C-alpha cells in the first residue's frame, strides 16, 4: 500500500459547507482517476470556534474502489498529536 | 404543528452534521413524515446548489408554504420511501466454510488451488 | 436585554479588535451566553463570507430576531464544549535531565553524539 498526500484548492473555503467532495481536486483529474482509495480529513473545530464536535475528525471515504463509502469519525488529541478510536455514541 | 423557517434551519443544520454515521437517511429519528421529507429536500438543495444561510431560510420558508398549502387542501404523506430489508441470519462457522471450500476444490479439481 | 443592531455590531467589532489576547472564544469575558454565540456567529460568518457593512447589519438584526424567538419559546444555552485543561506539575531540574541523559546512554551507547 502507497499512501499519499495531496492538497485542495483555495476554492473549496468558500463553499458554504467545506467538507471535501472529489471536484475539489481541481487540476489534479488524474489523481481522482487513478486512485483506488480517497481519503478527506475534515475538523469541524478549524472552521468554527463554537463547534460542538471539538476534538472529533472526520475521515470521509470520497470514493472506495472496492466497497461502500461515508464517513468515519475518530477523537482527535492535538495536545499528544494522535488520532484514537471514537468512543461516543455512533448512528 | 409544523416548526418555523428557523426551526427547520437549525434541524437541517443537525441532520447534515450527523447524518454522515447513521446507513441512510430514513435511518434518522425523524419526528414525523413532513420533517423528514422538508429536511431532506432542503438539504439535498443545499448540495446541489450551495445554497448560503438566508438562500437556506428562504427556501425553507417555500417549502413551509407548499406543504401547508398541500396540507390545507388534504392529501396523505406516505411513509417515507423505503429501501430493502435488513436481512441477516448467518451462523456458519470456520470449519464448515474450509469443509466447503475442500469439497469444491475437490469437486472442480482446480490444480492451481 | 438583547442589544439592538447598532450594538450588536459594535460589540462584534469590539471582539474582533480585542480577541488578540484571548487563546480561546471562550475566554473572552462575555456578558452572556447568548451575546457569545451571536457575535462569534457573526464574526465567522463575516470572516468566511466576506460581507459588507450593510450586510453585516443584515445578518446581525436577523441573528437578534432568531435570539428572540428562540427566547420566547424557550430552550436552554449550554456551557460551550472547552478544549483540554493547562495541567502542570513539573518539578524537574537539569540534574535529574542529565542523569536521565547517562542512563539511556549508558543503556545504548550507540547515539553517536559528540
Amino acid at each position: 500500500p502507497v499512501v499519499a498526500l495531496s492538497q485542495l484548492n483555495r476554492s473549496l473555503e468558500q463553499r458554504a459547507d467545506k467538507r471535501p467532495v472529489n471536484s475539489d481536486l481541481r487540476e489534479s483529474g488524474s489523481i481522482e482517476q487513478d486512485a483506488d482509495l480517497i481519503m478527506f480529513i475534515y475538523r469541524d473545530e478549524v472552521y468554527h470556534e463554537n463547534s460542538d464536535l471539538k476534538g472529533i475528525a472526520e475521515i470521509i471515504i470520497g470514493k472506495q474502489r472496492n466497497g461502500p463509502i461515508g464517513t468515519v469519525r475518530l477523537t482527535f488529541n492535538g495536545q499528544w498529536s494522535r488520532f484514537d478510536n471514537y468512543a461516543g455514541p455512533q448512528y | 404543528g409544523l416548526p418555523n423557517v428557523s426551526e427547520l434551519v437549525d434541524m437541517v443544520y443537525e441532520y447534515c452534521r450527523k447524518r454522515g454515521l447513521y446507513p441512510d437517511a430514513e435511518s434518522y429519528p425523524w419526528k414525523s413524515n413532513a420533517h423528514y421529507w422538508l429536511v431532506t429536500n432542503l438539504y439535498q438543495n443545499m448540495r446541489a446548489n450551495a445554497l448560503t444561510d438566508a438562500e437556506l431560510r428562504r427556501k425553507a420558508a417555500d417549502e413551509l408554504v407548499h406543504m401547508t398549502a398541500r396540507i390545507n387542501r388534504g392529501e396523505a404523506i406516505p411513509e417515507p420511501v423505503k429501501q430493502l430489508p435488513v436481512m441477516g441470519g448467518r451462523p456458519l462457522n470456520r470449519a464448515q466454510a474450509l469443509a466447503k471450500i475442500a469439497e469444491i476444490k475437490a469437486k472442480f479439481g482446480l490444480k492451481g488451488a
